[PDB]
């Protein structure tokens, strides 16, 4: 009547992210009521679409870019390159959530917010360039790729989504080495026209840079960064 | 959601014992239960009526 | 899509609003967060002193590797008192403390990796912990665990030669046989008076004096383990496993370094 | 047909509270039949209830405190901390009971019973004051907080509840360290009106104090408070 | 709320009964008896004599750690005849018989929180015992139990090289062997002739002839354990976990120090 057994040869292991619980040793405990709390979340995607800054000329990090008078069509006002691993979204939630992931699916969202005059005038060129033939060097390369034209006027933000345009399913979040001229592509903003004013107003205006997830994207597989120290 | 964890056997230790015990506070207060148990000592002839009565002063 | 993110709110799109595209949704788990702090990650090493397996319990440390530690996520022991009973911190120690010394290892007690990402400022849950020795020859473990607040100083030995751990009805476990697997795994409950504990920090002092030092809420961990064994010389690493985690109110995580390198990082 | 199992690392531990039964060794005992028995109880709490004595000038305890014939506002008769660890409760059943576990809820019943003679008169104000703003320090504060008067006539003793006014659901039960000018606040006892008279009567009494649970109170989490010796 | 104490009976209050209140009831299970005492507590550490395996048993102890044990809550020992078999007491002894000496540890042996905390009169109960050796390499260890009242004088070796622990069909445990968990378990039934224990104290007598010693009412423990084994060098606790507890007529406890220095305790 003693059941016979029979010990598998992994006997006695412990690992660490084993689907299943241990000994409980304080039963029925009760808790103190936490019924008032609000706020809560569930699901890191339910947060992951609220934008943060993108820090702009690093390691002197800016929240932002600097629109010009002057329309350079050789010139852009930004390179970002498309990998959750830009040094450019090091400090976004977008890549502090993404880093403790392997790959990623789906759409990014690069805001841009106009701070300057209410009398400014401009319109950009927005490009996202998937990978191939290395990254565009004017506007005029940019503009053969996925674009679009901001113009300023009464609505202060634009909102350019990148689309996932990749061979596999999923792309790796993180970079082993560097990623060359690969990594996913890039986003370029250029001047279209250049800013305009009327006499008495500043000839140069701040843009916000933020990125966030699209409704689009996902994250898969649960891991740990390298470790590192923020000083 | 859930967890890690995906086993198919039913918990060997019920809930109460493998978890803590959620409850829930009502912002107007809850009677606690009347008696604790049965154990009680008793006052017995507290009051009247019946005895050699009515000689008893008024 | 033109939009106005001083609203405080951003309407979410997908490559769809402005060009010729189509969603891309594909269905995936592993982003709750339950499933996310649901795995064992270390806090530190600890070691038991000799004999306390028969004697009164007594802080002490082997090598910042001490004999006691409270059931947190965040810092806590402080190097320059190895030798008394282990506190929380409000900041992680380095691993020297002077220019020419270095980050890593770090010489207080914390789960790093939660500390790097906890984008909220409260939560709950259960604590799943995993004792494992350094060794794989015989290994005796006697453990203490005391709920967050309780008695805290297990050092007066009641009983003629038995350790003052083992003392109580105070939960006590022990590990110490030929046949065992060294390990000890077990879950606790979650004890504190708070209906829910402060992540990061706890913007509030411990006395009504405003004997001021805020970070810590009181009582606000998952209790103290007291340790006491037979190989004063094998050190012991702690896991912790948070067991059904909720959270609220999202918050910032952890500073980044500029990579004032490349466009770009990597790992380590 | 023998089953294989997978040994789990923790094989071998000795859990003292765990929540299952070991091995049988002499079974099919009876029992001698204890069906005349009474007097059995089953939860704490049913006898927490039951008010046992607070001791007053410890170390030089007395189970009461004095009412004089004089009102002194700046006097209080006896001043309690409301704290399962006030050397004024160490002897109660509710402080020896509430020692063996970690928080508290609910009702403190603090009862007086007036023990002089049936020829005295007098008013007391009783009073609970909430932590945050010190103790009081005259009547004029106390009179402030939480209040009860009690009248001195027919009926004896006076059933002062201290309300559980707290932040946290629960409260802990034992002190680590000394909680300084904390704690959870205090009941004071003041006269309102002095203890008067006719000739041939003594010109003070004494008051019995005693602490029970409420019908509220609840304790939570058994451990062992630190171990002591009476000697 | 005005009453009346002399009756011997206080009606229950909250909040309510004075002021404008609100009761604020929330369940809970851990004050019931039964889940109170269900836990192991420790009641002392006891040897086994050199070569006991094999041989006649004999009453003998090691640092006042004997060589047999009495299953109750209650002092037993007498540490001046630290080698005779062991009693039941009526008092506990202190470390040291004088001034200079210590209170803690107890050389008796009990179960100090039981006894610091049992608020009744009478109770009834099975007994579960953990037998814990103090060493994580192999250990052997023959066991006796003998049920209240039955012999206990283990003393005849009756067959040549087999110990005297070991004879007949009185209950006998063994473990010893190289897979072992060194530890060893079994709850036994409740065996006194009485029908419910004294806790405390019991007012009367053993004989009829009043051969006046009261306190300790006859066969009121759960029996005798007697130990032979292979480590003469480990010692081993023995625990005591109280299954189905019951009890009746509630009472003191045990006195507790007047602070002559606050207004509050603490620990230790």
């Amino acid at each position: 009547s003693p059941i016979p057994v029979t010990i598998r040869e992994h006997a006695g292991t412990w690992y660490s992210t084993l689907p299943d619980s241990t000994v409980p040793i304080y039963g029925k405990t009760p808790v103190a009521p936490a019924n008032y709390m609000v706020g809560e979340y569930k699901d890191f995607l339910e947060i992951a679409q609220i934008p943060t800054f993108i820090g702009n000329k690093v390691p002197n990090a800016v929240p932002y870019i600097e629109a010009s008078n002057t329309a350079v069509k050789t010139q852009p006002l930004a390179v970002y390159q498309v990998t959750l691993s830009c040094s450019c979204l090091a400090n976004t939630f977008l890549a502090a959530l993404s880093r403790n992931f392997a790959q990623y699916r789906g759409s990014l969202v690069y805001t841009f917010v106009f701070t300057g005059t209410a009398m400014m005038k401009g319109k950009f060129l927005i490009a996202y360039t998937p990978p191939g033939a290395g990254k565009p060097t004017s506007r005029d390369q940019a503009m053969q790729a996925t674009y679009a034209i901001w113009d300023l006027g009464l609505n202060s933000s634009y909102s350019f989504t990148v689309p996932f345009i990749s061979p596999t399913h999923f792309r790796m979040v993180g970079t082993d080495q560097a990623n060359i001229t690969n990594v996913d592509g890039w986003v370029t903003v250029w001047q279209l026209t250049p800013l305009t004013y009327p006499p008495g107003c500043p000839t140069s205006a701040k843009i916000l840079t933020m990125v966030s997830a699209g409704k689009d994207f996902s994250l898969k597989m649960p891991i740990s960064p390298a470790p590192w120290s923020p000083q | 959601s859930e967890g890690n964890e995906g086993v198919i056997i039913n918990n060997f230790y019920s809930n109460q014992y493998q978890n803590s015990i959620d409850l829930s506070a009502n912002a107007t207060g809850s009677d606690p239960p009347k008696t604790y148990g049965q154990f009680s000592n008793l006052l017995s002839g507290a009051v009247n009526a019946f005895s050699n009565m009515l000689p008893l002063l008024a | 899509g033109v939009e106005n993110a001083e609203k405080g709110v951003t309407e979410n799109t997908d490559a769809t609003a402005d060009f010729v595209a189509q969603p891309v949704y594909l269905p995936e788990n592993q982003t709750k967060v339950a499933f996310f702090y649901d795995r064992s990650s270390p806090i530190g090493a600890f070691a038991v002193k000799s004999g306390s397996l028969e004697s009164g319990f007594a802080p002490f440390s082997n090598k910042a590797c001490p004999n006691s530690v409270i059931l947190t996520p965040g810092p806590q022991f402080d190097p320059a008192y190895d030798q008394l009973r282990p506190q929380r911190l409000t900041e992680i120690w380095g691993n020297g403390n002077e220019e020419t010394s270095e980050v890593f290892p770090l010489k207080t007690k914390q789960d790093y990796s939660f500390c790097l990402f906890s984008p909220f400022v409260y939560y709950k849950c259960d604590l799943e912990v995993t004792l494992s020795p350094h060794t794989s020859g015989a290994h005796g473990l006697l453990v203490r665990w005391c709920p967050t607040g309780t008695p805290t100083k297990p050092t007066t030995q009641v009983l003629h030669e038995v350790s003052s751990l083992s003392e109580g009805r105070t939960p006590q476990v022990y590990s110490a046989g030929p046949g065992t697997s060294n390990q000890i795994s077990f879950v606790v409950p979650y004890n504190s008076p708070l209906s829910v504990l402060p992540a990061v920090w706890y913007n509030g002092h411990k006395r009504f004096d405003n004997t001021g030092d805020l970070g810590i809420a009181p009582n606000s961990d998952f209790g103290t383990l007291f340790f006491a064994g037979t190989k004063p010389d094998i050190k012991f690493t702690v896991y912790l496993r948070y067991k059904n985690m909720r959270v609220f109110c999202p918050r910032p995580t952890v500073f980044f370094p500029w990579p004032t390198s490349g466009d770009k990082i990597d790992m380590t």
